RNA sequence: CCAACUCAGAACUGGUACGGACAAGGGGAAUCCGACUGUUUAAUUAAAACAAAGCAUUGCGAUGGUCCCAACGGAUGUUU
RNA sequence: GUAGUAGCAAAUAUUCAAAUGAGAACUUUGAAGGCCGAAGAGGGGAAAGGUUCCAUGUGAACGGCACUUGCACAUGGGUUAGUCGAUCCUAAGGGUCGGGGGAACCCCGACAGAUAGCGCGUCGCGCGUACUCCGAAAGGGAAUCGGGUUAAAAUUCCUGAACCGGGACGUGGCGGUUGACGGCAACGUUAGGAAGUCCGGAGACGUCGGCGGGAGCCUCGGGAAGAGUUAUCUUUUCUGUUUAACAGCCUGCCCACCCUGGAAUCGGCUCAGCCGGAGGUAGGGUCCAGCGGCUGGAAGAGCACCGCACGUGGUGUCCGGUGCGCUCCCGGCGGCCCUUGAAAAUCCGGAGGACCGAAUGCCGUCCACGCCCGGUCGUACUCAUAACCGCAUCAGGUCUCCAAGGUGAACAGCCUCUGGUCGAUGGAACAAUGUAGGCAAGGGAAGUCGGCAAAAUGGAUCCGUAACUUCGGGAAAAGGAUUGGCUCUGAGGGCUGG
């Protein structure tokens, strides 16, 4: 059944600490302890060892990513920022 | 009056870093004839948790130049490392995440970490997890670069500096709430003694310029000028402005 | 029901002062110092154990106290890397030496091109 | 044979007393083992048994011959 | 402690030279043969109490055997 | 053939006694203060005081900020 | 003077007989009645003490009454180690060379520098990053186990049986296709080249939760041995019924790994997970743990019991079951961190192959067996309501190990067994006042600054549960019912047999 309507793996915490930073933490509560595919060997296997690191089970590969999600936003943009610039300097 | 906590921190004493379980210090390769000229290949071994620090280290294993024997190094991780990756280092190495570059190798608007400050000097900019610098304009005459600093500062540096390509790992780590004292207690017991902190204000007049009164109030501009001696120097120190900052102020 | 003593000085129950109860010819029980767990060999990276190879304390290894057979496996870096290991290596030196022939023979061709 | 267990000699809470984790760990090991012996005698195929762990799983045979039943 | 399982290997460590004594022990469904050596006691098992007079007499003079 | 002890129900029965000793929350409607857990005047004050997460301001890009030192040097700093 | 006055009162408790003695409520023995009740008033150890340990004796003093007594006094006796520790290693840190400061005492501390030396040949070559220092009787760490023995010592003495680190050579074995053999493989076998250099591993690591395994204990039944109860009942109640290091062989947990094979009508699988064309299920193997099994050790010992003498002999020590049980150890998985939870000594393995024998006798050998060696210091005892500190034999303070049965959720409380103990100066009375513990008609906070104090509530099962709320709570809200004994009924399992 539905144990709790909203509060989900924030219910932890009780009633302490106010809704808002509950709210607020909730987020990277769930990124954190989610797994994440990987591109090496192609499974849900990778999870957080400690913040920013994040290694598969599977084949063992170990990664440098952000402090609560495997990838950052701005990782993103800065792979293609840095891939742009090799293109243009490699041409 | 008695000496204030401000004033006891140089001595050492209980407030020296906590470095028990520290890795070692995080720094590129010692500058050498490899680096300055062609480039050479290291392989990243393992990503490790250094306590005190936010940014995981890599572990890299290069060949000695010219020892028969493995050459270990401590470098500090970027976003996108893996185990089992190829690191290159040197003038020649070719831009991509994870390799070390002199500044005059690397492009304008580049994104890089780690940037060193005097050449050979093996970073001292732009570690802290989620930081980078920004490649500004380079100088062939002067030989010297621009970049732009976490804190927004524009600085020159030689044009040899090298640096990491990409941002240091481990992001976006100061966004998530504490929510509980212990969780400050387990930060900073494995970086300094600096916490808990109790008002001045809260103190007696004998160890802080805070402290008295039949009202906890500050009873002074808190504001103190820049040629304030020791122990006297408490609160804003040489603040331009004081308030929250609205307008172009907060940019 | 009997009830038991530390058999030395140590009075604190530290991980070296372990011990099992053991019932004697004579009827009573008593304390025996038990040695503290070992890991054994393991690979240098995944961690997975070395076959073949019994787990004891760094001393008991000593050549004189163990018979060879017990502290060595018969191929390439016995003891050190797993068979897999070894495997993988042998196909990265040959396939990685093959692709260097192939590179410079490459540029030969390209190189009398003029 | 039953004596001195009435409602008035029970001080610790009927978990306490037996917890339901114990209950339901016997229940599905018994079970599991009942799944088991009918698909190696060849009783009931693996398409039926797959059938059969997962219901076990789900709280839908509460003993032994409520499942052979239904079986 | 080291226990002997053939008769001939028991004679063969009862001729060394570092034998000190043989010591005879008969239990109610066996018989056994004791040799102390320098590092260790060997012994020799003989459930059948015929054969284990034969082997009793066929030891080397000079060696000490006790009767327990 | 061998089993351990959990649950449920029924009849009968005692001077309605039965968590029989032991063990073991009083409860409710509100106001003030502090969010909470934590800490505090050892030997008269445990609190509304301190701390706290959160919020905000200030200084500083190492030829630096803060601080110690008679001097030399040093702590923050295995730091950015 | 006060004054033979204040005072001796916490920790439940003593009684009878006899012995000894000038003298006994207080010593000793026996019997009875109680207490500590395994987080002990029991059995040890670390600090600290230092002879308080043991025997004998004792005028006085001292042990806040007394003493024949003793933690007092006097005389003498007592601490045995290659294996237990220190010793060795490094931790936070400490002490330092050179150098830099300083009138100097001193300050910084490997940071301003021709390090220490090591390795291999036989004095030469090679290597060589400024500490061969101190710092743990709880961190790391070469090796000892039963049985016996004293008035007082023992993993130290005795006996037996092992092991560790060194030194030296001999015999046999092993290899020469100069440096073994077997397995498709995981790997196996007792031996089975090798220098400088290089690489990895062990040592080596947090916390919480669930499962699984081992040991010890608890517990049930049967066999035999002794004891207790016996007017009645009781094939009954109680005590025990033992097996060390070490050596060999077997077993092969939970994992990991290998071979065959190629999977949806997807399957396998845990309490929970989770795993599979990056090769599942299945079939057959390898390896790893052990505080597992058998044998040796080893019944010759120990224990119990029955005899004979006043040392010596005999009999027995057997066969099963049970578990959300308890203590300890281990395995594997999972949760948690803006926290990721020592180092070094030491040991093992590996990459490389300079150099080296024999034409078969030399060389090599981590194999078996035999021979020799084993420093120094600590070791008695208390570890506390009397051996430490608090001026004391002070109701205070002081780290830790072992932990039975019943009731019960429970190392709660209450009672009991092993072990310990009745040590708190005694006797006679039963006024006031007091301290501690209770009870009380009718009223029910009228008492008082104030419900202070006390009373009432209390466990478990079923039902039921509002405002408000940050939606998590509030909540055991509130409110109501049930509860013994006895005799039954139903339901929930395991292992074998096609
Ligand atoms: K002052
Ligand atoms: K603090
Ligand atoms: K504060
Ligand atoms: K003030
Ligand atoms: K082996
Ligand atoms: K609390
Ligand atoms: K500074
Ligand atoms: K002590
Ligand atoms: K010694
Ligand atoms: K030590
Ligand atoms: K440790
Ligand atoms: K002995
Ligand atoms: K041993
Ligand atoms: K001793
Ligand atoms: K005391
Ligand atoms: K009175
Ligand atoms: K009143
Ligand atoms: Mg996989
Ligand atoms: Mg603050
Ligand atoms: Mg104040
Ligand atoms: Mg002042
Ligand atoms: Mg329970
Ligand atoms: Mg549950
Ligand atoms: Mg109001
Ligand atoms: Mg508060
Ligand atoms: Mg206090
Ligand atoms: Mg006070
Ligand atoms: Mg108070
Ligand atoms: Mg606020
Ligand atoms: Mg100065
Ligand atoms: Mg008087
Ligand atoms: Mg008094
Ligand atoms: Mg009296
Ligand atoms: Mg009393
Ligand atoms: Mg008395
Ligand atoms: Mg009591
Ligand atoms: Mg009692
Ligand atoms: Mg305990
Ligand atoms: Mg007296
Ligand atoms: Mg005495
Ligand atoms: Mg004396
Ligand atoms: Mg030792
Ligand atoms: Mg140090
Ligand atoms: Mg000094
Ligand atoms: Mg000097
Ligand atoms: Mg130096
Ligand atoms: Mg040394
Ligand atoms: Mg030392
Ligand atoms: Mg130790
Ligand atoms: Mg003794
Ligand atoms: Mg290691
Ligand atoms: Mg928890
Ligand atoms: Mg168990
Ligand atoms: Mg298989
Ligand atoms: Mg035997
Ligand atoms: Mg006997
Ligand atoms: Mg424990
Ligand atoms: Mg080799
Ligand atoms: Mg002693
Ligand atoms: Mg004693
Ligand atoms: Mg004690
Ligand atoms: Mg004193
Ligand atoms: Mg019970
Ligand atoms: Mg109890
Ligand atoms: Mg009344
Ligand atoms: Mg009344
Ligand atoms: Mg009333
Ligand atoms: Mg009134
Ligand atoms: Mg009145
Ligand atoms: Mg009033
Ligand atoms: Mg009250
Ligand atoms: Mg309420
Ligand atoms: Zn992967």
């Amino acid at each position: 059944t539905k144990r709790t309507k909203k509060a989900g793996i924030v219910g932890k915490y009780g009633t302490r600490y106010g809704a808002s930073l509950r709210k607020q933490i909730k987020k990277m509560e769930v990124s954190q302890h989610s797994k994440y595919f990987c591109e090496f060997c192609g499974k849900y296997a990778v999870k957080r060892k400690a913040v920013g690191i994040w290694g598969c089970k599977d084949c063992g590969k170990v990664k440098a990513g952000g402090a609560y999600t495997l990838n950052t936003a701005s990782a993103v943009t800065v792979r293609s920022t840095i891939r742009r610039l090799r293109e243009q300097t490699e041409s | 009056g008695r000496v204030i906590r401000a004033q006891r921190k140089g001595a050492g004493s209980v407030f020296k870093s906590h470095t028990h379980h520290r890795k070692g210090p995080a720094r590129f390769r010692t500058l050498d004839f490899g680096e300055r000229n062609g480039y050479l290949k290291g392989v990243i071994t393992e990503v490790i948790h250094d306590p005190g620090r936010g940014a995981p280290l890599a572990r890299v294993t290069f060949r000695h130049p010219f020892r028969y024997k493995h050459q270990k190094e401590l470098f500090v991780a970027a976003e996108g490392m893996y185990t089992g990756q190829f690191v290159y280092c040197g003038k020649k190495a070719t831009l991509m995440v994870g390799n070390v570059l002199p500044l005059r190798s690397i492009p304008e608007g580049a994104v890089v970490c780690n940037v060193e400050h005097k050449v050979g000097d093996r970073g001292v900019f732009a570690r802290c997890s989620g930081d980078y610098a920004i490649v500004i304009s380079h100088n062939p005459d002067n030989g010297t670069t621009r970049v732009k600093l976490p804190s927004g500062a524009k600085k020159i540096v030689p044009s040899g500096c090298r640096a990491m390509i990409g941002q240091v790992a481990g992001g976006g780590r100061t966004e998530k709430p504490m929510l509980k004292a212990g969780n400050a207690y387990h930060k900073y017991r494995v970086k300094r003694n600096c916490w808990p902190k109790v008002r001045g204000v809260a103190m007696n007049p004998v160890e802080h310029p805070h402290g008295g009164g039949n009202h906890q109030h500050i009873g002074h501009a808190s504001t103190v000028r820049r040629d304030a001696p020791p122990g006297q120097k408490v609160g804003l120190i040489a603040a331009r402005r004081t308030g929250r900052l609205r307008g172009q102020a907060r940019a | 029901v009997q009830r038991l003593t530390y058999r030395k000085r140590h009075s604190y129950a530290t991980k070296s002062n372990q011990h099992r109860v053991v019932k004697t010819p004579g009827g009573k029980l008593i304390y025996q110092t038990t040695k503290k767990r070992a890991n054994g060999p393991k690979c240098p990276v995944t961690g997975k154990r070395i076959q073949g190879i019994p787990h004891l304390r760094p001393a008991e290894y000593k050549r004189s106290r163990l018979s060879r057979n017990r502290r060595t496996v018969n191929r390439a870096y016995g003891g050190v890397l797993s068979g897999s290991a070894v495997r993988e290596r042998i196909i990265r030196a040959f396939l990685v030496e093959e692709q260097k022939i192939v590179k410079k023979v490459l540029k030969i061709q390209k190189a009398k091109e003029k | 044979k039953g004596r001195h267990s009435g409602y008035g000699k029970r001080k610790g809470t009927r978990e306490a007393r037996l917890p339901t984790k114990v209950l339901w760990m016997r229940r599905l090991r018994v079970l599991r083992r009942l799944l088991r012996k009918y698909r190696e005698s060849k009783k009931i195929d693996k398409h039926m048994y797959h059938d059969m762990y997962m219901k076990v799983k789900g709280n839908v045979f509460k003993n032994k011959r409520v499942l052979m039943e239904n079986i | 402690p080291k226990q002997i399982h053939e008769i001939k290997d028991f004679l063969l460590t009862a001729r060394r030279k570092d034998a000190r004594t043989v010591k005879i022990k008969k239990n109610k469904d066996m018989v056994k043969f004791k040799v102390r050596c320098s590092k260790y006691l060997y012994t020799l098992c003989v459930s059948d109490f015929e054969k284990a007079d034969k082997l009793k007499q066929s030891l080397p003079p000079g060696l000490s055997v006790q009767d327990l």
